[PDB]
């Protein structure tokens, strides 16, 4: 239900988050 | 380079995005020359209409607010796969997923950049910078924008929006008058109407192209499934050429997202951009119509010769708060046109920069497999 | 190996109005005795082929031979030829029908059996002599064919039998797993067709947006700039759609006729089967016989006992022939499969090469034009 992405520039890389 | 501003990173939860607001300053306004803070899309609608309300910008061209994070349509087609993913193999399900995520990290750069040049337009305008609300935004006291508990305050604003909405309803039934505000009006209403043809156009375009890209992916998918039962002299044969469709399923998918953002997202932004500057020459020609409610008034006041005085100043102060609006529209409108025209300059010309580098990357990629094969 | 190579070519429009059809120059270059010369061609309409393959399927299938099937009848390309709209539909269709016959051609004379058949290598030579609007030879092969399929279907619904050894269904299920994961990549591809015309067409509408803002840009500089990105979108969605094309009868068509080969040896399993349960009734028809004499050993007729005896002496040979047929027809399979396993590596490579070309120069021609233009976008002043 919580499925949230981080997007970040180092170059952007998106990230998947898992939280239940 | 005594004010910088990058949006590093964001983060998507649930309804919401928090930026990442990244400043760098020589400025000794500020605690620290380097500083980092988390805001919300509605904190930036916040600085906007706290610009926008301040009386001495009344005659500056303050940037658009950015648009508001639209995830809906990536996560509806994200939801959907998931429920789906019993009715299709593994490899398509990973496909259709990477597909989906390449769609959403595209809307999503393009929030993150439209944020950015919000804020670095602030920092590069000499009073705006300056502005002790965006300085309270950027490296100062650190957040204020839902600090206070009590939602009567929004219940209050909501109310306003229904009085509000119909003021600006009745007010499109108008006729213009003197000379002023004639032909550039009639193009600014044609000119949004052929930038929302053309939103609606590029939008359809680009989501015809992720649809080729996942027919790719489900190509690929059926020429590995394919290529395992046959004779080992072509079985490797077609495992070359699924790796390829796997591959030329990941820059059609990229050209979709970069056409999005540099062709979709900028007719997106002057679209709202020019409903701006529609509603300068609205307010702009209302001092017009008061004008003229005051003669009205001073014409009868003579007559009798009672509150001629006031009248007269009411007429004054009509006539020339409509010229300080006009300097400040004209002023405005015109540095609207430089910025449109460094904005489509500019999109177009990284556009063709993309299109140029996932052209050649698909040729290498069609190259080296064709020379595979003629070499054997 | 047979020193034998068919081309079919030049598609050609013969005669006007409702007898007007598509004639097909069919080429060949052959160093066997069994042809008058070393290089000939032939005009020959696509009904010639339908009628090739009805005699080759009546002497050769019913003995358990694999004939290969002809491409198959598109009513829908038959009227676009028909109502004379030159366009690239039109083009596109005949191209695709060129190239399925060409293929069904050449599995017809690389075959051994059917190379030697006097309808393929003799027939290869009578004049077409086309006429128009005869209605006595409808009238007769028509009554005909209506009569027939309502047999056809009452037996194939009654009937429907798997197969015996192996042979036939461990290989068998070998077949239909491959066909499997053919229709699969086919209808990924004939997606991925549709989804390029799609962005073909976006494209294009794209492009007329673009004049469109140039025309209505006030800065002269920007008119020009948009003027000629447009002009490149138009150069693309036209790469678009001509990639579409080649995706489609180059690589879609191409496996619709491994396909096609594929259920030509299920076919070859299922006429094995049907031979088998032949000789089987045959067998249960000479019990029946063996049966009769038997009962009539304890009568005293001897004329009904040569009667049986007769009859038994029939079918003893009987199904002796339909076992010599089942043998045969086992053979056959057996040679259908390697043919089409041995003709799958000596082609599929290069018609891989063809159509990967077709993506290299779709990527070339993208760089060029954006490598023209860009010298454009940095002009703007």
């Amino acid at each position: 239900s919580n499925v949230s992405y981080k997007y970040s520039k180092v170059e952007w890389l998106m990230e998947e988050i898992q939280l239940p | 380079p005594s004010l910088q501003i990058d949006i590093p990173d964001a983060l998507s939860e649930r309804d919401k995005v928090k930026f990442t607001v990244h400043t760098k300053t020589t400025l000794p306004t500020f605690q620290s020359p380097e500083f980092s803070v988390t805001r919300q899309h509605e904190d930036f609608v916040w600085l906007h209409d706290t610009l926008i309300e301040t009386t001495d910008y009344a005659g500056l061209i303050i940037p658009p607010a950015p648009t508001k994070p639209d995830f809906d349509g990536p996560r509806e087609k994200m939801q959907k796969l998931g429920e789906g993913e019993g009715s299709m193999t593994k490899e398509e399900f990973a496909k259709m997923k990477q597909e989906l995520e390449a769609e959403y990290l595209a809307v999503f750069k393009k929030t993150v950049s439209s944020h950015e040049v919000f804020l670095q337009r602030l920092s590069s305008h000499p009073v705006l910078s300056k502005d002790r609300n965006f300085h309270v935004f950027l490296e100062y006291d650190q957040d204020l924008s839902v600090r206070r508990k009590n939602t009567k305050e929004m219940f209050g604003g909501f109310f306003k929006s229904v009085v509000k909405s119909a003021d600006e309803v009745l007010f499109t039934g108008v006729k213009e008058v003197d000379d002023f505000f004639e032909q550039e009006k009639n193009f600014l209403i044609n000119y949004y109407n052929r930038i929302k043809d053309s939103c609606v156009k590029a939008d359809k375009m680009t989501r015809s192209h992720k649809n080729v890209a996942d027919d790719y992916i489900h190509t690929a998918a059926c020429l590995h499934s394919l290529a395992l039962e046959e004779p080992t002299v072509i079985k490797k044969y077609l495992l070359k050429v699924a790796e390829l469709f796997e591959k030329l399923r990941k820059v059609e998918g990229r050209v979709s997202s970069d056409e999005d953002l540099k062709l979709t997202e900028l007719l997106r932004y002057y679209m709202l951009n020019i409903e701006a500057a529609k509603d300068l020459l609205y307010r702009r020609t209302k001092a017009l119509i008061d004008y003229e409610n005051s003669n009205k008034a001073l014409d009868k006041a003579r007559l009798k010769s009672k509150d001629v005085k006031l009248a007269e100043a009411h007429q004054q102060e009509c006539c020339q708060k409509f010229e300080q609006l006009s300097e400040s529209a004209k002023e405005e409108l015109i540095n609207f046109k430089r910025k449109r025209v460094a904005a489509f300059r500019k999109n177009l010309i990284e556009m063709s920069e993309l299109e140029i580098k996932h052209a050649r990357n698909n040729v290498s990629l069609l190259q080296s497999c064709i020379d595979l094969f003629k070499n054997n | 190996q047979f020193d034998l190579t068919v081309g079919i070519t030049d598609p050609e429009k013969i005669g006007d109005g409702m007898n007007a059809y598509v004639a097909y120059k069919v080429t060949t270059q052959t160093s066997l005795p069994l042809f008058r010369s070393k290089q000939f061609a032939v005009k020959r309409r696509f009904s010639d082929f339908l009628g090739l393959y009805e005699k080759l399927s009546e002497k050769h299938s019913q003995n358990g031979f694999i004939v290969p099937p002809p491409p198959e009848k598109s009513l829908i390309g038959m009227t676009k030829v028909k109502v004379g709209k030159e366009d690239s539909s039109s083009a596109e269709f005949l191209e695709k029908r060129r190239a399925a016959l060409e293929r069904y051609l050449q599995r017809i004379v690389n075959h051994p059996t059917m190379l030697q058949d006097p309808d393929v290598r003799e027939f290869l030579e009578k004049e077409e002599l086309p006429r128009a609007v005869g209605t006595q030879t409808l009238s007769g092969a028509g009554l005909l064919k209506m009569f027939n399929k309502a047999t056809d279907a009452v037996s194939k619904m009654t009937i429907k039998m798997n197969e015996s050894d192996i042979w036939f269904e461990e290989k068998l299920q070998e077949v239909e797993c491959e066909e499997q994961r053919l229709r699969k990549l086919h209808a990924v591809v004939e997606t991925l067709v549709n989804h390029r015309k799609e962005l073909a067409l976006n494209t294009a509408q794209f492009a007329k947006s673009l004049a469109m803002l140039g025309s209505s840009e006030d800065n002269t500089a920007l008119s020009r700039a948009l003027s000629q990105l447009a002009e490149v979108e138009e150069k693309i969605e036209q790469l678009h759609q001509e990639q579409a094309n080649n995706d489609f009868f180059l690589l879609a068509e191409l496996l619709s006729d491994y396909i096609r080969l594929l259920a030509i040896v299920r076919a070859a399993f299922d006429q094995r089967m049907k031979t088998w349960q032949r000789w089987q009734d045959a067998q249960a028809t000479l019990q029946k016989k063996r049966e009769a004499e038997a009962r009539l050993l304890w009568a005293n007729k001897p004329d009904k006992l040569q009667q049986a005896k007769d009859e038994i002496l029939e079918w003893e040979s009987r199904v002796t022939q339909y076992e010599r047929d089942f043998e045969r027809i086992s053979t056959v399979v057996r040679k259908e499969v390697i043919r089409f396993e041995k003709e799958k590596s000596k082609d599929f490579k290069n018609h891989v090469i063809k159509y990967l070309e077709t993506l290299l120069y779709s990527q070339q021609q993208l760089a060029k034009y954006w490598e023209a233009f860009l010298p454009e976008a940095k002009a703007i002043s």
